[PDB]
């Protein structure tokens, strides 16, 4: 469903992480 | 934007790949 | 003898007199007797109609709407016993809407063995209150005699003897006379013999008779047989070589065998393939038994033994559960089946229960417009279609317009053979040609199909039978979300890929075969592994996921695509919810019991509960306030309903969704009840309670659930210790010294002193903590001189204490 | 003045203290105020935290799980009025699970205009019993104050004055003191002013104040505005050119217009496009109104005026009814729709109610895996797809995996245009290419489609869109069966015909438009008009029948086949059923009322009821029997429950299925109640009742329903007429002569004579009909001589009559 | 459904009748 | 036979045409 807030940042942490994200 | 794409609506994984280094 | 006439089966005589004469000779009816729907009949027709030889009826007697009939005293004068082996809706004698019928007239009816009597809507029927059903029926509580002419009192039921003093036969229970007609009255046997019957003289009949007999104490001179009938003699049981038949007579093996022989082929409806078992010509062998063709005996069978079931013209339609209930347990079917199930609730399993035992089909198997059937796995034991009966075009398997059919039989685990005929598959959208060709290979029907028998352009269409495989590449999860990736599959023409499709569901058990599914559509990768990110998953849950492609049927050879295997992925654990319903109860000065229930959201397995209890000091204002001032309080510590229900539940649910993101303690392990030790008496204790699912490796778990309780106070903790010292200075000023109860229940709010001169009255006075501390006790004044008494009671939070032993003082005059 | 600070909107402060400082300046909160989920906060943090300027709250105040907070006496010292314009579940002040909170502290809270207060699970909260909610809340019956520290008495709620005599503020209703904290007590205004507020001196404030004021009787010196706020003054209503805003203040057109301007584009979620109507800056124009862009006024609109609805990123999924309820009444949609309805109950009509008003779609219309949708007719007003927002591949219409979709729109009666984009139809089995091409022609999208955009081999498959027509030839029916024939249709290849299909159902109304349907399959004629014979139809019923062929998709050009038009055929009428529940009641000597109900199976229209009544003579035995003999009777005429219920109902149903195949009478027309005339008093009458649906042309109708009743007897019909003559011969033998009551109630069963000598006792004696006829009365004997008395009473079926006048006789000595 | 008895003869009378049936 | 074809099972109209003159 919808993702913004803690959910969005943890979703970015889940998708990436081997190389890192900025947001 | 980012939050305007993932909780305003449903964002695909390809759109999440656009927000990574 | 004992039955001069023949024996007739049951009959349904209706609409004409031309069939009642069938009872011209037979004395026993082996069945029921229904005389109903007599519209054109006139009373003149029954004047010269009688069947005096009729004695015995096995099942029941029914009368319904017979016009012109007035009484049965002429119809069945000798009707003696109705066994009631088979009842008409728990009734052995139904007389319903018998218009123009005045009285029963069955004066020879002594016994009705089984069932009850239902007589209703008989506006002309009399002589119903003057009948003794207790002497005929073993239990009369099941009778039904209403809406007759005797309901409203309009019948002059007068029977012989009344003019002579109600004589010619006795009366019993009011002691009203018991009688059948105006000229025939009921014959009641004495209680010295229960039901064996008695002659008119009074001497009882033989034990094997029933109701009446010509010669007392003679099994060969009875009129009906209590147990069984043989060679004109009533016997307790059938001797060899005769078997019990229809629970009323004994017959040889020849008769049962011959009846079975006529039932084999030369009787289409209603015959019973009578078999011999337990020396009884039983219609059919009971469960767990099989018929041996040599002697028709029910020889026991090991395991599931065949139960051959015949069908009306060998063609049965099964359009619902009820039609399937008929074929329960039929291992072999001597016919053909038509399946036309357009819907149902909880099918393919209960349907499997009904139809999972069929191993053989003599004719053809047909599935036609079966909307609800998703697979034929409910035919769990089907292995051979004989194909001796065929439809037009010589078809053994006939599948047509099966919208939801996806899989016939798991050919990797199933076998099937078809001896004759050719298959037919038309309008089966969700079933592709691979399954049909596999069945053709399995059943050996490959060489029988010709043109247009198999539809090559209406079957394998919307079918999901991808031949290739998709391999998941990257899978790592969280407590709420799961990430998925898979190898990028490309058909030979990359324009043919419409995208991917992802299915997932909550699967606590791994018994999922995709045969309910949340579907997610995924765009193809831009020529970079495609994948999806699950978002709404519950923590610590097992999810069954597989990925199916979505390709387009090309004008050239069809590209089937690839589908991934069904994989099971488990979400991570997180902090548990609040442990619901915490209750604390105090039963001792140092023991308090703590009870709670597991949280509604464990979010894992609850390894241990974490409990914190902290002592709460008493309120500060209790120390510097006088509680005997004018105005005081004692600190004695210890659709309308649906709308409120939904609003309150939503109110509770609203807050439940908000919370999602050095003191003596202990870890309760696998227990939901706890008792604390080493507690001070009567002290309010703050208990902080937490559920927790991890202890050593960087423990993280739920928020605190708060509850408070106070320990029970001691009975004698507030008692006054030490002597009650008295003192005066000169002018009768009493100066009372007494030690405090150093360990009270919480604290000592105030003291009270009761004093009374010898023979005088008592006056009360308080002592406050500030007064007590300043004066080291109390200082009485303004009282008369003489000898007095002093009594001290200490008041704590729990309540008033025990009065001290009275002490006397005498002052200077 | 009157509000020194600014105004803030609502906020949801959570998890940190870094947001509570947002209330540094504003004195009024235009919304709610939630302080909740404060886990890391310590009590030291609230020591130096205060918002003294906060006065006014519009919606409500909520507190939930704030650790370390002890009292609000420092948080909101000047919080005066909570309007409760929008309540949190009918609560204007929620304090839930506020651990460590000791007392409320809102000593300046005089009024809570709307809602109630819910305080619960506060194990440390005191000073709850000493608060006067009746003086704050207009109705306190909706409050909820449970599970606090004041439930079990453990709080020492002591507030100033108790040591001095509960002074410094009064008490009311027990007359317990009303107070907020240990140092601040509640200020209660006298009843002379309801809610206008009063100063500490006692003089009331102005009518426009609320609770408190600095100067009595001054609208500009209040603290809160009872009705509205303006230029630092409380006014009864907003004067021009200012409009009411948020029901608490007045603002000019400029402010409302500017707020609407920011809400147009520069605020994505949840803003209100404020409009001016009734001099109120209402968030949205009410129903039946439209916005005029010149001055934002809600000018009235004629008929259905546009209701433009925006969508989250212009893409909304509708997978059930609940998602459709959101878009109710939206004439124009500024976005795109996703239809993914996998099922539902009573759809395409309620769904039409929700979505039948859309006339415009700004983006694209999408239908994806919509299992339950059979047609798009619920888009009753859709006429133009803008095609501004498009998916990948530039698709405006995207239909995919629609298993049950049979038609898009009735193009003979519907119009549709698509400005941009191309259609996409894949995996639509029950929808053939004819509909897609028709939509392409209608919408002008013919020139936009390219290769593989339209699927030519997955759509028009199992679709029933036969182009030719079948004409019925021979149709003539019966009361139970209907015969049907039609022209033999043959495709160009006669091998292509698999047979025919016949559909029928009970259609009382002719509003049948195909998409319950009982399906019959018919073999083709043997190269003789094919047809079927219906068998189980109810009499007098309208059946909708049409015939559809069943052909096979050839490898060459597809043969569509032929389907007949939907025809309506009515079964013939037959004999009706028994008229249920016949009841007869007698209310007069010649009038009896007959009541009945229409039969359960009229089998037509009941033209007239046929009633037969026949007189029944009295029983023969009543004429020749003595009813004073020893032993006599007076003929005085006038899951356990479910199992019985189903058995009794089946018992009734069993008989109901069995009956299916010169006396004064009359025909009752269109009436179910009847009264008979010209009846003899007290006579049992046999009533035969029939329902009938045809009178003149060879009438045939139901069987008789039988019921009996007896008329009321006359009061004086049994009276003795004529003199009571006496006679003796020599030896005191009385010979009483008296005439009979020639017209009795039925008959005279017996006579009794009572005789008593002058001063002696009375003896009774009967007279029987045989005795009466032979003796012409009675002959007394064996009695003493002298003067006697004679009294005669006649007994009939109704009962004992009236005693005749006493007659005396003297005998010879 | 099933037809034999009065139902069968009336069904034959329904199907035929212009030329007649024997049964 | 006839009754052995129409109440033992379901008989089509073509089978009823076989029982007419």
């Amino acid at each position: 469903q919808h993702l913004c807030g803690s959910h969005l940042v943890e979703a970015l942490y889940l998708v990436c992480g081997e190389r890192g994200f900025f947001y | 934007g980012i939050e305007e794409q993932c909780c305003t609506s449903i964002c695909s994984l390809y759109q999440l790949e656009n927000y990574c280094n | 003898h004992l039955y001069p006439g023949e024996v007739c089966p049951g009959m349904d005589i209706r609409n004409n007199l031309t069939r009642l004469h069938e009872l011209e000779n037979c004395s026993v009816i082996e069945g029921h007797l229904q005389i109903l729907l007599m519209f054109k009949t006139r009373p003149e027709d029954f004047r010269d109609l009688s069947f005096p030889k009729l004695i015995m009826i096995t099942d029941y007697l029914l009368l319904f709407r017979v016009y012109g009939l007035e009484s049965l005293k002429d119809l069945f004068p000798n009707l003696t016993v109705i066994r009631g082996s088979r009842l008409f809706f728990n009734y052995a004698l139904v007389i319903f809407e018998m218009v123009h019928l005045k009285e029963l007239g069955l004066y020879n009816l002594m016994n009705i063995t089984r069932g009850s009597v239902r007589i209703e809507k008989n506006n002309e029927l009399c002589y119903l209150a003057t009948i003794d059903w207790s002497r005929i029926l073993d239990s009369v509580e099941d009778n039904y005699i209403v809406l007759n002419k005797d309901d409203n009192e309009e019948c002059g039921d007068v029977c012989p003897g009344t003019a002579k003093g109600k004589t010619n036969c006795p009366a019993t229970v009011q002691f009203v006379e018991r009688c059948w007609t105006h000229s025939h009255c009921q014959k009641v046997c004495p209680t010295i013999c229960k039901s064996h019957g008695c002659t008119a003289e009074g001497l009882c009949c033989h034990k094997e008779c029933l109701g009446n007999c010509s010669e007392p104490d003679d099994p060969t001179k009875c009129v009906a047989c209590r147990n069984f009938y043989l060679d004109g003699q009533c016997v307790e049981t059938c001797p060899p070589p005769y078997y019990h038949f229809q629970d009323w007579r004994c017959v040889n093996f020849s008769f049962c065998q011959d009846l079975h022989f006529k039932c084999r082929n030369s009787r289409k409806p209603g015959c019973h393939q009578y078999v011999i078992h337990n020396n009884k010509c039983i219609p059919e062998c009971p469960s767990g038994y099989t018929m041996n063709s040599s002697n028709l005996m029910c020889t026991p069978c090991l395991g599931p033994c065949p139960k051959v079931c015949q069908i009306l013209e060998g063609e049965k339609t099964i359009d619902s559960v009820t039609s399937a209930q008929e074929l329960r347990g039929c291992t072999v079917i001597n016919g053909s089946l038509i399946i036309n199930i357009r819907g149902g609730n909880n099918l393919a399993a209960e349907l499997e229960a009904n139809l999972g035992l069929i191993e053989e089909i003599s004719g053809f198997l047909k599935i036609r417009r079966s909307y609800a059937l998703v697979s034929l796995s409910f035919f769990r034991k089907l292995h051979l279609i004989r194909g001796e009966t065929l439809e037009i075009g010589n078809y053994s398997f006939y599948a047509l317009d099966n919208q939801n059919l996806r899989q016939l039989w798991d050919w990797s685990k199933h076998n099937l053979t078809i001896t004759q005929g050719k298959l037919f598959f038309h309008y089966n959208p969700k079933l592709c040609l691979s399954e049909i060709h596999k069945m053709e290979e399995v059943s050996g029907t490959k060489g029988r199909q010709e043109r247009n028998d198999i539809a090559l352009k209406t079957n394998g269409d919307q079918a999901s039978c991808e031949n290739e495989l998709l391999k998941f590449s990257f899978i790592r999860t969280s407590f709420d979300k799961i990430l998925l990736r898979w190898e990028p599959y490309w058909p030979p023409d990359f324009r043919d890929l419409l995208g991917f499709m992802l299915f997932y569901k909550e699967a606590p058990y791994q018994n999922v075969t995709e045969f309910s599914w949340t579907v997610v559509d995924i765009d193809p990768p831009q020529r970079s592994h495609p994948g999806w990110l699950m978002r709404g998953l519950k923590p610590w849950t097992q999810y069954a996921i597989f990925v199916k492609t979505l390709v387009t049927f090309s004008d050239e050879r069809r590209t089937y695509g690839a589908k991934s295997d069904i994989i099971y992925v488990q979400t991570d654990a997180t902090n548990p919810s609040v442990p619901l319903d915490p209750i604390s109860v105090s039963n001792s000065s140092s023991q308090i019991i703590l009870k709670w229930k597991p949280p509604s959201d464990p979010n894992g397995n609850i390894t241990h509960y974490l409990v914190y209890w902290e002592r709460q000091a008493e309120d500060s204002e209790l120390f510097e306030l006088d509680y005997c001032l004018k105005g005081l309080k004692l600190p004695s510590r210890t659709d309308s309903q649906i709308l409120k229900e939904l609003e309150e539940s939503s109110f509770r649910k609203t807050f439940e969704d908000y919370l999602h993101n050095h003191r003596p303690f202990e870890k309760v392990v696998n227990k939901e009840s706890l008792v604390i030790s080493g507690l001070r008496h009567f002290t309010g204790y703050r208990i902080e309670l937490q559920a927790c699912n991890q202890d050593s490796p960087d423990e993280r778990c739920s928020v605190a659930a708060y509850v408070s309780a106070r320990t029970m106070p001691e009975a004698k903790a507030d008692d006054i210790v030490g002597p009650v010292t008295h003192e005066i200075f000169e002018n009768n000023v009493v100066h009372l010294m007494w030690q405090e109860p150093k360990e009270p229940n919480g604290l000592i709010v105030l003291y009270e002193v009761s004093y009374r001169r010898y023979g005088d009255e008592e006056l009360h006075l308080c002592v406050s903590r500030k007064h007590f501390a300043l004066e080291r006790g109390c200082r009485l004044r303004g009282l008369s001189p003489g000898n007095y008494s002093v009594r001290v009671r200490a008041t704590s939070l729990a309540g008033n204490g025990s009065w001290t032993e009275p002490t006397y003082f005498y002052v200077t005059d």
